[PDB]
């Protein structure tokens, strides 16, 4: 098979301070990216190299023809004919030429076929349709675990599955446990899970596959499966990879007797994926990751422990993973010596990384309302119940 | 084309009307002249609409 | 079976090539239960 | 109290003074 | 609009400049004026200057034609108005900025020239005049270098704002003072160098640490050429001093990168102080594994220094470090048992089934488990498996199978003096030529970088290395060549010189020759370079064209220049030029190789501009592989920052649309870039995408080897994984493929070993550790060197390897084992806070264990702390009053 | 060569199996004044004047 993907510029984040040492690591930088420049342009300067083969492959182009439509190899009968069906969703029995490679016809990759007279003229390993391709992860995001505060055991979790799998795993086979085949971070809206999510895709060595979970959902009938299929297909095509999936209860809801043809199609969507995961062997190489708040409306078949083993539970911050994440979003800041922040974190709230870093936020516009940029610890004071919005007092004492 | 299908154009990038129409065009007649109060609602709503659009240096 | 997947788990962590009954332990500890049964049962 | 917005060359003043002396570069740079 | 409560401002500090004639309402303005930008800019946070801001417009034209002001007072008044004209600098002036500080603040200083600027915090003119007085005196240093008076005054106006910098605020603007350092002083550095330090060194001394990682990493990448890297290298020796902690044994580090400048440098930073020699200096000394020249030239002409000045040398070189080796084997962490190559060789279960035999004793598989084997239980002295029964397994192969398992099997006993002759005296008298060579090898290979005083090495090759046959003098050159990798002692030139010279011997001798001698050396050695140029001359045209041996002879020169600047290689340039177009392959060799940590552009962009693209359609053979190999030389560990971007450059450049004979196989540039082990950074995607793509044969022979080097001990698992997935499943038909993938893919199992020329503090690199570039070329070559058997010496050249683990000892034993904390690197060191180096436990091993480079510790309990800071795998646990 | 194929018939064969032919229509004088009686209009149109209230109308819309 072919090699992962995603691939990502220099960490850089050494300096902040902006202290020319930034300036002359981006600068070599800068440097690699001009020879870059250069070099391809360079060689696109001079490279003649065409022709050749020409006439037979000219003569093979005419009886292929223009265009030539692709469809999905549904089946495969004797080694003339086979079954494929186009994007309507229409399978023809048509007739396989000699030029196509036998080997790579398989049920579910693409078919190159001729316009008129439905033929299999060629195969397409790279179909990908826009919204699969979307879907894949070409920049990694520039959040790391640097960036995440606390959640120490979160991490060291999500390491251990999708991670310690895709390096030296023989400590999963010396034990003889067959590594964790999918795993769901779940907790309170903006407690991390999106964030780690960025920071695994962030040091990574596998093709990261981004999902939205009601992305799945599409309008055309047998559209949703389809597509689920075709991003499983490239997650195994470029093995080894991560499939993050945000927002599972999307589609991950309770299971009931479908009743239109609209919850039909959805149910439909959720068993192709559901049989995607069992699909592949949990010593493959490809993990997927789904991350909702809602974790107790999932259907109790998606956690299953044959399908997925792990459950991350993401709870509120403690005060000291507070004050971490209050460190890390004012690393940038220019504090003033007055502020504390040991206040705010005191403070016996339900703040998350979410809200802390808009406290951090709103103390910066604070302090920009009063024409400075040291920020002090009054800025905060104020910032904290501006964005914190909304036990009767003394019952409790 | 008709029906050789034959890149012959490009066109300005995929946008179904639908959401083609949610653009302002016309532009309403509105101004914080004709809004009493809401004066600190206003500055608050521009600390977060414009000017982080209008200058993200600071 | 997941309990026992999880105390290998545990033994990773520790880089420990022998699962202990402390692993096992909180294997339990964790995949089952998904002070109220201590302060009042005894 | 009535807080002011910005003007021009609060904005203006704003960039410079307390700024690094690399903040031209290392953005464009960048 | 405006404010309205405070719109005094836009009027007192408006009419005062607009009213100004009398002079005594003119000294009140200004003196007043003054007051209040003071009191403003001075303690007020807000970034916002009332005054400034309303000085604006007005100040253009009112403080600009006010400021001749015909100076009624001798200077005072005049002095008023500069400064009040070098408050509103920022943004009233244009970009000439720095010509209002000319005419504003340089002409002339109040008293205290920093009177209103000194008690600002950072902006008025602590920030603001340091980028004036590094652009301005920049550009004047460019252009006028010797300058008026505006170029020292300026100078001493620079260094306050630098001290004061430190001592005004006592923040961490003290990453600003080196910086503007830098850029300050762009012809004379050297004397803002000296400036910082007689600062610093007095200041405070644990805002000295931020200092040397400063330098460090501005070292890491410097200016493009060496006038200043060699500057910043010399600007914290003082900062290494007595004016901080003794031990610091950084002086060598400090001194690696600089040229590895031992006999100028090492002379006074340890050789000078020698006074408390018996604490972490003895394991300066011990963690110098790289310039035993230098503990010749103190200990052993001296022996005065200290009791221990030859007993430390001994068991320093390798006796002690080899014993600890084997002890770390056997006594407390227990993995050393017997491992021959056929123990997982058939590691994969289908091989059980579908063989219908397929045992064949040839001479390319023999040979090759041979080397698996010889590389598996290297410095293993427990190897009784082919060493003593299998001399008919010595013989179960063609003649330079016999050169090849003999060298392997000296490999075993890996820098061992005693073992290693003892177990090669039985093999001395082979009574055959090729095992005779062999042997000669293995006698040679026992003394890698050993520096014996008895120096068996060149006795008992003296005799066959001029000798009447081929082989013998292969043998005893290469194996002289790898006993004396490090020193460059004239008996082995006056040995190896004639060898060098004469014309009996083919060339494969003379390229060996070259090697061996240019690797024994990495200063200067001018008699090489005549050898080498003399022979470039008097070989006839077809000879240095085509015998498949003709890159050796630059090679020698090249790591004889290794490391150097283009001091030396200017001249090399423009004599090697006047040779048959071979040459210029021979240029695109000998300078890019004078450079081990040189990231820079414009030799890279000669590489990529000249030397890539100007040979695309160019048929010149094997002219462009040394081009885009070395791409990396000079660039395999600049902090490893440069490596990255390298890796896209060549992967996206050059793999992907290079030329199908001299650049589709760039690949063990990854071998030399980086080798630790990574998935679709060094190897997953690059390497094994182009292995499967056999439609290349060389290619694939080629990157199936360049695991080689991830491969030093890469936990095989996801590594073994892919030999598995191609050994009879891959390319078992193709013979020469099936046996290099055996090769690389199998001498994994190395354990504790690492061959990468970047050291244990990562900050130097191993110029003896860099002569493994032999098998590089040649390994490229493929044509009588691998994929042909014509020599496989090369094959094992590679000691140029170091142990990967981590030991610490208190003066006496490894009887240490205090908790360690080995895990990833992290942010540290130059950001707000040194945090360590494991973001976290990760393992938590006590005992003395592998630490691999992407691997550092921290100490714990603040017990037996170690001084060393560096953790070269030979830590000392000198203890103090701990828990205090 | 005075009229272009189309891409319709070109797809479906044309100028590979065969070739179009130009089609020139032969229309002798007497066919073509046959044929103007289809829309002459009268002798009496000619002379037949507009509704006199709807010519109103018209003039006034
Ligand atoms: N531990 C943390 N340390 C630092 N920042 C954090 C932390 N947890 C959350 N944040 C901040 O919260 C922001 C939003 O978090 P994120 O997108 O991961 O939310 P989430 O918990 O997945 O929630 P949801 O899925 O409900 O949107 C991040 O951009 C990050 O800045
Ligand atoms: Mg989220």
């Amino acid at each position: 098979t072919k090699g992962p993907d995603a691939a990502s510029k220099l960490p850089l984040v050494t300096p902040h301070t902006q202290c020319r040492l930034k300036l002359l690591k981006l600068e070599r930088i800068k440097d690699y990216l001009l020879m870059e420049e250069e070099f391809i342009r360079n060689q696109e300067q001079m490279k003649p190299l065409e022709e050749k083969q020409e006439e037979e492959r000219s003569k093979v182009d005419d009886l292929r023809g223009t265009p030539m439509s692709v469809g999905t190899l549904e089946e495969i009968i004797d080694d003339n004919h086979a079954i494929v069906s186009t994007s309507v969703g229409s399978e023809h029995y048509v007739s396989i030429l000699s030029f196509v490679d036998k080997d790579l016809l398989e049920p579910g990759c693409s078919v190159l076929l001729n316009h008129k007279v439905h033929a299999v003229i060629g195969v397409l390993m790279d179909d990908t349709d826009p919204l699969v391709t979307v879907m894949k992860v070409e920049k990694a995001p520039q959040e790391t675990y640097a960036d995440i505060g606390g959640l120490d055991n979160q991490i060291q979790e999500i390491k251990e599955s999708v991670e310690l799998p895709l390096t030296h795993p023989e400590y999963y086979e010396e034990m003889g446990i067959k590594p964790p085949k999918g795993v769901i971070l779940y907790g309170p809206p903006g407690t991390g899970k999106t964030l780690l999510a960025k920071a695994v895709a962030n040091q990574t060595s596998a093709t990261f596959l981004r999902v939205v979970g009601s992305e799945l959902i599409q309008k055309y009938l047998g559209d949703g499966p389809k597509l689920v299929r075709e991003l499983f297909r490239v997650a195994e095509e470029h093995a080894p990879s991560i499939v993050f999936i945000d927002e599972i209860d999307a589609i991950g809801t309770k299971r009931y007797d479908s009743n239109s043809g609209g919850e039909r199609e959805i149910q439909r969507t959720m068993l192709e994926l559901l049989n995607q995961l069992d699909g592949f062997d949990s010593r493959g190489d490809v993990k997927v990751i789904m991350a909702t708040n809602r974790i107790e409306t999932l259907d109790p078949a998606l956690i299953r422990p044959g399908r997925i083993d792990r459950k991350i539970e993401f709870p509120l911050p403690d005060e000291k993973t507070k004050k971490r994440i209050f460190q890390i979003h004012t690393s940038r800041m220019t504090l003033a010596d007055d502020v504390t922040l040991d206040d705010l974190i005191m403070a016996k709230d339900d703040l998350s990384g979410a809200d802390i870093k808009a406290i951090c936020t709103e103390a910066g516009l604070m302090a920009l309302r009063e024409r400075r940029m040291k920020v002090t610890n009054e800025d905060f004071k104020k910032s904290k119940e501006n964005v914190l919005y909304k036990t009767p007092e003394g019952l409790y004492l | 084309r008709n029906d050789s299908y034959t890149l012959h154009k490009i066109l300005p990038n995929k946008v179904d009307p639908l959401v083609s129409l949610m653009m302002v065009e016309k532009v309403p007649d509105s101004t914080y002249e004709m809004i009493g109060g809401l004066d600190k609602q206003i500055k608050e709503i521009k600390e977060v609409i414009e000017l982080p659009v209008k200058h993200p240096e600071l | 079976r997941s309990v026992c997947t999880e105390a290998g788990m545990f033994a990773i962590r520790a880089r420990r090539k022998i699962a202990t009954e402390k692993d096992f332990l909180e294997a339990v500890n964790k995949v089952i239960k998904s002070t109220p049964r201590y302060m009042t049962y005894n | 109290k009535p807080i002011r917005a910005l003007d021009e060359g609060d904005i203006a003043l704003l960039k410079t003074y307390g700024q690094s002396t690399y903040s031209r570069q290392i953005k464009q740079v960048e | 609009m405006e404010e309205g409560g405070r719109d005094k401002a836009p009027v007192q500090p408006q009419q005062s400049p607009a009213a100004a004639e009398k002079p005594s309402g003119k000294e009140r303005r200004d003196a007043g004026d003054k007051d209040k930008e003071q009191e403003l800019s001075e303690e007020d946070k807000q970034l916002q200057d009332e005054l400034e801001m309303l000085v604006e417009r007005l100040g253009e034209k009112d403080t600009s034609l006010y400021r001749p002001a015909l100076e009624e007072l001798r200077r005072q008044i005049r002095s008023s108005t500069t400064s009040m004209t070098s408050v509103p600098k920022p943004l009233k002036f244009l970009r000439p900025h720095y010509g209002k500080l000319k005419e504003i603040y340089e002409n002339m200083a109040p008293g205290e020239n920093k009177r209103f600027a000194a008690d600002i915090i950072s902006v008025l003119a602590m920030t603001m005049s340091g980028e004036r007085e590094c652009l301005k005196y920049r550009l004047v240093g460019s252009q006028e270098e010797l300058a008026s008076w505006g170029h020292e005054y300026v100078r001493h106006l620079a260094g306050e704002v630098a001290k004061e910098w430190q001592e005004l605020d006592d923040a961490e603007k003290v990453q600003r003072e080196p910086l503007l350092t830098l850029v300050k002083e762009i012809v004379p550095y050297n004397m803002a160098h000296n400036a910082e330090h007689e600062a610093c060194d007095l200041l405070m001394e644990i805002e000295q640490v931020d200092m040397l990682e400063k330098d460090i990493d501005e070292n890491a990448y410097a200016k493009v050429c060496l006038y200043l890297t060699s500057c910043v290298n010399y600007v914290p020796e003082p900062e290494n001093s007595a004016l901080l902690r003794c031990a610091l044994g950084v002086f060598r580090k400090f001194s690696r990168f600089p040229e590895a400048l031992r006999l100028a440098l090492m002379l006074n930073d340890m050789e000078l102080v020698e006074d408390i020699f018996t604490s972490c200096k003895d394991v300066v000394v011990q963690k110098q594994m790289a310039f035993m020249l230098g503990r010749h030239g103190v200990f052993l002409e001296l022996s005065e220094d200290v009791e221990e000045y030859e007993d430390l040398t001994e068991i320093m070189s390798n006796v002690q470090l080899n014993s600890n080796f084997l002890a770390l084997a056997r006594e407390l962490d227990i993995m050393e048992p017997k491992v021959p190559d056929d123990i997982y060789k058939t590691h994969l279960e289908n091989n059980r089934f579908g063989g219908s035999g397929s045992q064949v004793d040839s001479a390319r598989m023999n040979l090759a488990s041979s080397f698996v084997n010889g590389f598996v239980n290297a410095a293993f002295g427990q190897d009784k498996l082919l060493t003593d029964d299998g001399n008919k397994w010595l013989y179960k192969n063609k003649d330079h199978g016999m050169l090849s398992a003999a060298a392997s099997l000296g490999m075993i006993l890996l820098w061992d003096v005693d073992g290693g002759l003892t177990q090669i005296d039985k093999y001395l008298y082979s009574s055959e030529d090729y095992i005779k060579s062999g042997a000669l090898l293995a006698c040679g290979i026992v003394n890698s970088g050993v520096r014996n005083e008895c120096d068996p090495a060149l006795a008992l090759l003296s005799d066959y290395v001029l000798h009447n046959s081929n082989t013998m003098r292969l043998g005893s050159i290469f194996g002289l060549g790898l006993a004396y990798a490090g020193s460059n002692r004239e008996d082995v030139l006056t040995l190896l010189l004639p060898v060098m010279g004469d014309s009996k011997s083919s060339m494969e001798v003379a390229g060996v020759t070259a090697l061996a001698c240019g690797m024994i050396a990495v200063g200067s050695c001018n008699g090489d370079v005549t050898s080498t140029i003399l022979q470039t001359i008097m070989e006839k045209s077809e000879t240095e064209l085509k015998d498949t041996y003709a890159r050796w002879l630059p090679l020698g020169l090249g790591l004889n220049h290794l490391g150097k600047g283009e001091a030396i290689e200017a001249i090399l340039a423009a004599l090697e030029v006047v040779s048959e177009p071979f040459r210029s392959f021979a240029n695109t060799l000998v300078d890019v190789c004078a450079y081990a940590g040189s990231g820079n552009v414009l030799k890279v962009q000669q590489l990529l501009h000249i030397c890539s693209e100007h040979f695309d359609s160019k048929e010149k053979e094997e002219d462009k592989d040394k081009k885009e190999k070395k791409d990396k030389d000079k660039k395999e560990a600049p902090a490893d920052m440069g490596a990255h971007q390298g890796v896209a450059v060549l992967g996206i450049a050059l793999i992907a649309m290079g030329e199908e004979i001299g650049a589709e196989m760039a690949l063990r540039t990854f071998g030399h870039l980086l080798r630790y082990g990574e998935p679709t950074l060094r190897r997953a995607v690059p390497l094994a995408l182009a292995l499967i793509s056999v439609s290349n044969p060389r290619l694939n022979i080629l990157d199936t080897l360049s695991k080689f080097s991830h491969d030093a001990d890469p936990e095989v698992s996801y590594n073994s994984i892919f030999a598995m997935g191609m050994v009879g499943s891959g390319t078992n038909n193709a013979r020469l493929a099936a046996m290099l993938r055996q090769l690389a893919q199998y001498h994994a199992k190395d354990p504790n070993n690492l061959f990468m020329v970047r050291l244990a503090q990562g900050l130097t690199h191993l110029g003896k550790g860099t002569l493994t570039l032999c098998p590089y070329h040649s390994d490229r070559q493929l044509m009588s060197q691998v994929a042909v058997a014509g020599l496989l010496t090369v094959l094992v050249s590679f000691l140029d390897v170091r142990n990967i683990i981590l030991g610490k000892s208190h003066y006496v034993l490894y009887g240490l084992v205090a908790a360690m904390q080995p895990r990833m690197l992290v942010t540290f060191d130059e950001e707000l806070r040194p945090l360590p180096v494991s973001v976290r436990v990760g393992q938590a091993v006590d005992v003395v264990g592998q630490a691999g480079k992407p691997k550092t510790i921290t100490g714990f309990q603040t017990h037996t702390t170690p001084v060393l800071l560096a953790h070269g795998e030979r830590a000392e646990l000198a203890t103090e009053e701990f828990l205090p | 060569h005075l009229n272009k194929p189309s891409i319709q018939a070109l797809i479906h064969g044309l100028n590979r199996h065969y070739y179009s032919i130009t089609i020139n229509y032969r229309k002798n004088e007497l066919e073509q004044k046959m044929l103007l009686n289809l829309h002459k209009k009268s002798w009496m149109e000619g002379l037949t004047l507009q509704d006199y209230s709807e010519h109103c109308k018209h003039n006034e819309s």
